[PDB]
């Protein structure tokens, strides 16, 4: 039981991106407690969104999470520069092991 | 010391208006003609006084020498003590479990340890002046009544009004007062020297559960009261529900000698059950052919078991062992 | 029972315990 | 919170509507003692409290007026004159893990039972007929708290149950929280049906001439007849007289 | 504002043991549910263990089960994680993270906001 | 309705029976029979209930 | 009479008994006489989704 997160994406300033994050019917689907974090090289990964529609402080509205059945999907708008970083989708589960993680996404801007 | 409290301490108990009628109510009042402990406010500054059940606190001063209170169950920060502090501007009420020093600080405005406050409240201040106060804390509430009158406790009758009712739920057991002094130094600890102050003194009185017959006048104010349980004449007034009794003989109540002891008599505990016969067995059976024995129709006691066996494991499901000596069962198996 | 000569005459009072004798309660039998 | 440290929160000075509660939680049990819920939307109350905690599923019954068991002896107990409502909804989907959720515990051993609505959180090891073990456990001297260890396969009566209790007085003390119902313009000198802050009756309303003290809210004649009342909006005092009647 | 600094990691040999210290600043570690996040080199993040605020609920990672004990020093106001009987496959970086909804009336799902600075561990010859 | 909710949220098919008992003209009742009529004697009778 | 209702409301089906099922939904008189029957049916009326 791990989330499957894709490799990497690429686009130019002005475009908007999406990233898929699946799971089983016990971690993501059935609890809607899933979250998304970002990591610049050399710093502890930082939270981007959780509670899918609940965007936390400071975050630019350019990110939009959504959860449909089991799949989850992030959507980032307005390609800027700071985007160079990893993105991990996490979720709260219900059996042993209270958190699993996605493979990680690399978002690079041209 | 001691001094009898005259006919004082009556207060409006239910804040519902009533006019020109007599009403009997059972509540915590100050029994009439009872003596009350007296302490003085010069220096040692004030000894601790218990909050048994309720305090009738009167103070006669004209220079604001008495300025506040501190209440609570202990001086350590382990419990939510209370603060009531008057000032020329306002009262400050706090419930914050602040650890206190060996003596209450003399207002150089504060001397106390840290706080973990849970409730706070503020309002207008409590300010020849006869100050009377009644504090009661029974029902999860701390209640204040008060009255300030021109002018020993006077014999004139006058009732107290409910001013504020604090829902704070601290378990209150001791209470102390707070003093002040002009151009006085303040330190956590001082001797019995104290500082000079104006001539003043303060009395303390204790409430008790009593039945009072209150007389309301045509304007809705209490003007007289008779303590229903003081002496035979008051008890007769209270039974006729009338302040004037005419000549005659009246049957007021009944008396009944109370039981002085309790005794239980049962048969001498006799036909025991065979327990030191199952634990002390010399040779056991195997697991796959375990042995069961029905034990019934006898008096079983599970207090003798602690002797035998260091008892690496002794546990019960559905019952607790301390209560097991009590219930009666159908048929117990082993 | 309470014996009273009247509120307007005086407050003195005498008390009558009906079914008991004071040896197991001035005194008068 | 856990049963042995239930949490209390005071809610007052607001407009309360008890029609939205039907939403949250399938509500296996929602019952009231002293009021009936369909009418609950109308009255005004003194001070309403809310207590929340988690208990086992065979003990919900223990939360009742004056019922004995082991969840209302030393854990949490409500009074015998309780008034209010109790609410429970089976929540076995967020509080029970695989292996035992050792997160909620309850006092199994207590010296003496507890008065209504007090909670004790001191951790102390039970005694055993001798100076109590100072840190250890023998035949007795057990740990006061025993974990529930909730698991997702138990029978429903052992699955945990979130519960929340509302408790409030109705002596018509100064209203602090009422139901939605809107106000209406005042009429004087006519036999009219009135509903003053929860107090319902009939009679003619007249400007009063008696001096209410500022801390008072109701007025009474002999025999509990509500004789006067102060307006909850403009604070003018009003007298009540039942309209004319007689025999024919 | 709130920092979570670590100390105690570095190089080690296989078979030995070690102790990690998580120092909380900016708030009180004595009432905030914690859990550690480890990240092997070139992979994602992984759950390690979890302490509750109560102190009576402890949930370990399934692979490190049987070892990797956790505790809190409410006197020195730190978190300690002792890694015991390490193996070669355990080389990774470790993070000490705090759960956000530590109040009592939040109505908001969990989310790890304050992260630990993180230290790496290398176990080999 | 979904098949996994708590007991308080699953459906219940329901049917309600309603009937008068003013002993109005009997329309339904079988579990017995009838007996020959008896006259002039103290007898316990059961007329349609 | 037949219809389908929830599993926490069985108590609500009574003459003038409060909950949210016997005031404005469908109501029986205050002098009702008869019997009531309900059975949770989740095997023939609840689909997936
Ligand atoms: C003996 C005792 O409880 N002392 C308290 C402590 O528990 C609490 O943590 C602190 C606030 O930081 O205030 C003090
Ligand atoms: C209910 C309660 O807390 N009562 C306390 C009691 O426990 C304590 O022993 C006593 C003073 O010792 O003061 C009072
Ligand atoms: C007999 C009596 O006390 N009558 C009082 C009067 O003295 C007072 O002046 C008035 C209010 O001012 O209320 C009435
Ligand atoms: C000593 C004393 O109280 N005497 C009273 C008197 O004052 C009163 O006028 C009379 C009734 O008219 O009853 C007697
Ligand atoms: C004044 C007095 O004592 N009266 C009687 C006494 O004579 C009697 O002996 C006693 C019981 O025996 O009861 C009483």
């Amino acid at each position: 039981s791990a989330l499957t997160q894709p490799a990497s994406v690429s686009g130019s300033p002005g475009q908007s991106i999406t990233i898929s994050c699946t799971g089983t019917s016990s971690d993501v689907g059935g609890y809607n407690y899933v979250s998304w974090y970002q990591q610049h090289p050399g710093k502890a990964p930082k939270l981007m969104i959780y509670d899918v529609s609940n965007r936390p402080s400071g975050v630019s509205n350019r990110f939009s999470g959504s959860k449909s059945g089991n799949t989850a999907s992030l959507t980032i708008s307005g390609l800027q520069a700071e985007d160079e970083a990893d993105y991990y989708c996490s979720s709260y589960t219900s059996s042993s092991t209270l958190y699993v993680f996605g493979t990680g996404t690399k978002v690079t801007v041209l | 010391a001691y001094t009898n409290s005259f006919t004082r301490g009556v207060y409006y108990p239910d804040k519902v208006f009533r006019s020109s009628v007599l009403h009997s109510t059972q509540d915590l009042f100050l029994p009439f003609f009872s003596n009350v402990t007296w302490f003085h406010a010069i220096h040692v500054d004030n000894p601790v006084l218990p909050f048994n059940d309720g305090v009738y606190f009167a103070s006669t001063e004209k220079s604001n020498i008495i300025r506040g209170w501190i209440f609570g169950t202990t001086l350590d920060s382990k419990t939510q003590s209370l603060l009531i502090v008057n000032n020329a501007t306002n009262v400050v009420i706090k419930v914050c479990e602040f650890q206190f020093c060996n003596d209450p600080f003399l207002d150089f405005r504060v001397y106390s340890s840290a706080n973990n406050c849970t409730f706070e409240y503020v309002s207008q201040p409590f300010l020849k002046n006869l100050r009377e106060f009644v504090f009661k804390n029974i029902d999860g509430y701390f209640k204040i009544y008060s009255k300030h009158t021109p002018i020993d406790l006077p014999q004139g009758f006058s009732a107290l009004e409910p001013l504020v009712d604090l829902p704070i739920g601290i378990n209150i057991t001791r209470f102390q007062t707070l003093l002040a002094l002009h151009r006085s130094y303040l330190t956590p600890g001082d001797s019995s020297s104290g500082w000079t102050a104006g001539a003043a003194a303060y009395y303390v009185g204790y409430l008790q559960p009593r039945t009072f017959l209150l007389k309301y006048n045509e304007n809705g104010t209490i003007t007289d009261a008779v303590d229903c349980a003081l002496d035979p004449l008051s008890e007769t007034k209270c039974t006729l529900k009338s302040f004037t009794v005419e000549k005659g003989i009246y049957q007021t109540s009944n008396f009944r000698v109370q039981p002085t002891e309790s005794i239980v008599r049962f048969p001498n505990i006799t036909n025991l059950c065979p327990f030191d016969e199952v634990f002390n067995a010399t040779r056991f059976a195997s697991v796959y052919a375990w042995n069961r024995k029905r034990i019934s129709n006898c008096v079983a006691d599970y207090s003798v078991l602690y002797n035998f066996a260091p008892f690496f494991a002794f546990k019960c499901y559905g019952v607790s062992p301390t209560k097991l000596n009590d219930l009666c069962f159908t048929n117990v198996y082993a | 029972s309470v014996i009273t000569p009247g509120t307007n005459t005086s407050n003195q009072v005498a008390v009558l315990y009906q079914g008991v004798n004071c040896t197991e309660v001035n005194v008068f039998q | 919170a856990s049963v042995y440290a239930w949490n209390r929160k005071r809610i007052s000075n607001c407009v309360a509507d008890y029609s939205v509660l039907y939403n949250f939680a399938p509500f296996f049990a929602f019952k009231c003692y002293g009021v009936s819920p369909t009418k609950l939307n109308d009255l005004c109350f003194t001070n309403v409290y809310a207590d929340s905690f988690v208990i086992r599923g065979n003990e919900v019954s223990q939360i009742a007026p004056g019922q004995t068991g082991n969840i209302a002896d030393y854990n949490y107990k409500l009074p015998d004159d309780f008034t209010g409502c109790v609410i429970a909804w089976n929540s076995n989907k967020l509080d029970s893990k695989v292996g035992g959720n050792y997160n909620y515990r309850y006092r199994l051993f207590r010296k003496s039972n507890l008065k209504p609505f007090e909670r004790d959180i001191s951790t102390e090891i039970y005694q055993a007929g001798n100076k109590p073990c100072n840190g250890v456990a023998g035949v007795n001297c057990y740990f006061p708290l025993q974990s529930y260890g909730f698991r997702p396969t138990y029978g429903v009566g052992h699955q945990p149950y979130r519960v929340v209790v509302l408790s409030f007085e109705l002596l018509h003390a100064p209203a602090t929280v009422c139901g939605p119902k809107k106000s209406t313009n005042l009429v004087k000198n006519k036999c009219v049906n009135f509903n003053f802050n929860g107090l319902t009756g009939t009679g003619v309303l007249t400007e009063s001439n008696k001096k209410f003290l500022p801390f008072q809210q109701f007025g009474r004649d002999i025999a509990d007849t509500t004789d006067a009342v102060r307006d909850p909006q403009t604070l003018e005092i009003l007298d009540i007289t039942p309209c004319s009647f007689g025999g024919v | 504002q709130v920092q979570l600094v670590e100390s105690g990691g570095g190089l080690v040999k296989p078979g030995g043991s070690l102790r990690l210290s998580c120092a909380a600043s900016g708030f009180m570690i004595s009432d905030s549910y914690m859990n550690w996040i480890r990240q092997p080199p070139g992979k994602g993040l992984e759950w390690v263990s979890y302490i509750s605020s109560n102190g009576y609920a402890i949930y370990y990672g399934d692979s490190v089960k049987g070892r990797f004990t956790i505790s809190r020093d409410n006197a020195k106001n730190f978190l300690y994680l002792q890694m015991n009987s390490l193996r070669v496959e355990d080389t990774a970086v470790y993070y000490c993270a705090r759960e956000q909804p530590g109040g009592y009336y939040d109505s908001s799902g969990y989310r790890l906001d304050p992260w630990g600075q993180g230290i790496l561990v290398t176990v080999s010859s």
